């Protein structure tokens, strides 16, 4: 899935 | 012949089906799709472009990946500049950007960038343009807006779709997350939608959908 | 509020999501979808309208069916007038038409009408508008034409889609049949398409797709 | 400055821009533009197609001038067959049709066909697609309908280039008459509209307008 | 005659038709239309939005007239902060921005902003969406690009209603200058186009045009 | 300008 | 499927 | 008609 970095 | 049609030349964006993967250092075709870029983020300062940019390499290390390498390399260089190799689905080119991950900016994360591991091969086609939006429609209540919004993806597993509609029926009450690009903000955001074919209107979302050359994310005339 | 959007009224065709199944003698919601109507056919003489008309009853007999009743009743009255009850997804109305099945007209079948058993409930939405079409694309070679053609269905089993794209990937070499309405001929026809994501262009068909109020089969202003 | 655009081939209608073979017996480029064709008319029986067909010759006599010759020749053959030479802006071809004028029809005219004298060279371009239509808008009240209607010309007591926008300002309260093609009726009709920029909405008509290859009157795949 | 159309609610941008609260200090309806905003400019730093923003007041002084007051007040405060009152055709609201004019910037101007004096009342409508663009067309060679470009006005040595089509015929060989907004650059630029109806294709520009709610410059979901 | 025939 | 009648 | 400031 999408994830913030 | 008997055909009442013939052929004509038209202008299309470079980012089309002439692919071609020329040429990725490391050899792959996959990378980290740059989605949302928060403002005043390290990612913003580095010029990372939502939807169009792909992170391909960090400090020389290729990311044929979807693992914790990028995460760990950012964390190990937590206030130092790191060099990233970026691929643009707009320019079909590679460029080097300097980016300094940090905890000292006012946002969330070290880069302030939402990402997804996918292939950039033919990603500029896989766009669903939100057209008209009915009042009180699932799309309206979810936050989807007419003509300005472009649906570019969702959260998906197990092995399933690349195409949008094949999800709308699956979540016939189950809430759904969408990755939406807005041509005013030039940025991605997440939208929570509740598909309801019985909502009392058009389709299950209450909105129109455009796909193709007439419904792509806009491109500037020059590199 | 903070929303940069508001609401406005627009004209839409009556054939929309205000359904409502008012009211089918026999009670059902299903019937025979009138697809292709050959010219100089009995079906043409009876005023049967492609895509919009549904055969609901013959000589008083309701067709909650997909069996051989209609076929047999036509064959038993092989040169006599038979009375049909027709539902229009355009007018949302029922009308009686006289039709005389026959072997003496120059076409194929007793009515000269291609049909399909389906529900008329929300059939006016389930339309895919062919937009632009690339040269040498699968769509082009199959016979699909830009803007004039509307994809309204395919041959489908086992229990599967109502939505179009969920088929394009399934037939990634396997040929595919499509039901296509053309706004010049005002008629349906079958199109043989060979989906190829590697055809060297846009998508797997090489054409754009429109869905929704901006991409519906046109309707005259008055009943 | 490297362009982010390139060229691609697409399907366009043959009459685009009808470019360019006139091949006309008599030498002209002008004729009688077939507008409305009444139902069960001699003209309907003769297969005259609204908007697309041009009457160029009758019984061998060329129609180079907006006079009473055509009316008079029909009147002299009042219940006998007449040969007409027809030009199609759809096929760009000439064909002869047999038509029998009559006083017994007994609708309006001997053929029941509304016509106007103009040039057929590039007439398939001079079309304005009516897009969205606001409620209670001038377009709504005049009878214009969304997506189904195409504005193909007007009547001017004054004199302008007939151009749509270039008339809407001229008729800023004064009513305007328009010739409108509907893709469901496959026929032309007249619409009297009263442009009002101070009406409660967009522009002076309250409707959207499309122009070009994405907004032409649809054409069947074959001749 | 029962209409086959009815009314439905849809989402439209707030500035449509901006209807209607002017609330302007100074009383006017006119101001300086913010066109091009140069990069790393004082104007860019001040957050001025191309096309959407109107400069209505500087340091309390109302800008009701196309004179040299604005230029002169900036020149008198040449490295000091100036307060500007800004009107947005997007939010329909007023805001104050701090901007520091400079000679050191050292691009063109003190702010690096291209402007023009016009009225903001219903400016969000006066937009022409460039649709398809033919190869080697006048639009192509002038620099216009498909779907990404929006024509928002022009320069006239002569005098007309600025209306697009009403200029293309006037400039039937004489070059024409256009103000074009691109949804990728989020900026205006000038395009010099040479209309030629005898060019090998559609119309005089070789491009499609969209007008209305389906063809407006996109807006973010929130203020 | 139009007329029926 | 579809069929002619 | 446009001018830079």
């Amino acid at each position: 899935s999408s994830f913030v970095i | 012949s008997t055909s009442l049609y013939k052929k004509a030349g038209f202008l299309v964006p470079r980012g089309s089906g002439s692919s071609q993967s020329v040429e990725i250092p490391g050899g792959g075709t996959e990378g980290y799709h740059v989605l949302r870029v928060q403002e005043n983020s390290p990612g913003h300062r580095a010029g990372l472009e939502p939807f169009f940019d792909f992170i391909v390499s960090i400090n020389g290390s290729r990311l044929n990946k979807d693992n914790d390498t990028l995460k760990d390399l950012l964390k190990a260089n937590v206030e130092k500049p790191v060099k990233m190799l970026i691929y643009s689905s707009k320019t079909l080119e590679l460029r080097e950007a300097s980016v300094t991950p940090s905890n000292l900016w006012g946002g969330q994360g070290l880069l302030g960038v939402s990402i997804r591991f996918c292939s950039f091969d033919g990603a500029n086609e896989n766009v669903w343009h939100v057209l008209e939006v009915e009042s009180n429609s699932p799309a309206a209540l979810a936050g989807l807006r007419p003509h300005s919004d472009y649906i570019i993806g969702a959260d998906t597993v197990m092995n399933e779709s690349e195409d949008l509609f094949s999800l709308i029926e699956t979540h016939e009450a189950k809430p759904l997350k969408l990755y939406v690009y807005n041509t005013d903000t030039d940025n991605c955001r997440e939208v929570i939608i509740t598909p309801n074919s019985a909502w009392g209107g058009e389709g299950s979302l209450g909105c129109g959908i455009g796909y193709g050359y007439l419904h792509r994310i806009p491109t500037r005339p020059f590199e």
